[PDB]
């Protein structure tokens, strides 16, 4: 469920 | 057909069980040829309201909109290939494009903006190498599924950000795991000499993840 990819 | 030829180059690795060596030599295996030229190094999920943000490793930015259409800014800053829903692909600059596309490239921008804050650029230690864009895209609970129009599938896993890049032309895989380190393997040769069981396992959800890209054009 990330809604983006790796902070 | 990229994708055909991807799954078959799956099929046959996966058929060889590649883990079930008793001497795995996957070094061997490694191609450093097939090296990709674009990968995707970020992407931001806004399609609830907009479309998927990306970035490719270029610094490129795009995104595949609600609408079916595709908006590609240059690692310039400033040229747009634009992609209407019937598949017309237009040269244009965030100077001079037409005013209906305004609210596209503010979008565009907004997520460029949000991606080079707050995202690391997935493989930024290789040095890679004409310019994909996203065809398509869906997300599992395990992973996100990207298929770039030059015919390679990307595939991001979540709980371990282990990831696969797929090249139905070089018959290739590049593998980037849990330490960040990228390898890139010729598919026949993972056949012949073996790979450890990690990578034996997402080899074998790639072709699951091809099958569904194949069986929802």
């Amino acid at each position: 469920p990330p809604l983006h990819s790796t902070a | 057909c990229h994708l055909s030829d991807m799954l078959q180059q799956l099929h046959s690795v996966n058929a060889s069980k590649p883990s079930e060596r008793g001497l795995v030599r996957q070094e061997e295996a490694e191609d450093p040829a097939c090296i990709p030229i674009f990968w995707v190094s970020k992407w931001v999920d806004y399609s609830d309201k907009y479309g998927l943000g990306y970035q490719l490793c270029d610094n490129s930015v795009g995104v595949l909109f609600n609408d079916s259409t595709r908006l590609i800014l240059y690692n310039d800053g400033d040229s747009l290939q634009y992609i209407e829903r019937d598949g017309t692909e237009s040269y244009l600059t965030v100077s001079s494009h037409p005013n209906s596309l305004m609210k596209k490239i503010t979008l565009l921008k907004y997520f460029r903006n949000y991606m080079s804050e707050h995202l690391l650029k997935a493989g930024a230690n290789i040095t890679p190498r004409r310019l994909p864009y996203l065809r398509t895209w869906f997300r599992t609970r395990s992973a996100i599924i990207l298929h770039l129009s030059n015919g390679s599938v990307q595939i991001n896993f979540f709980q371990d950000h282990t990831k696969l890049i797929l090249c139905p032309l070089m018959a290739a895989v590049t593998y980037i795991d849990e330490k960040r380190d990228f390898r890139t393997y010729r598919l026949s040769l993972l056949e012949e000499y073996g790979c450890c069981k990690e990578l034996a396992s997402r080899l074998r959800y790639a072709r699951t993840m091809v099958d569904k890209l194949l069986s929802s054009r």
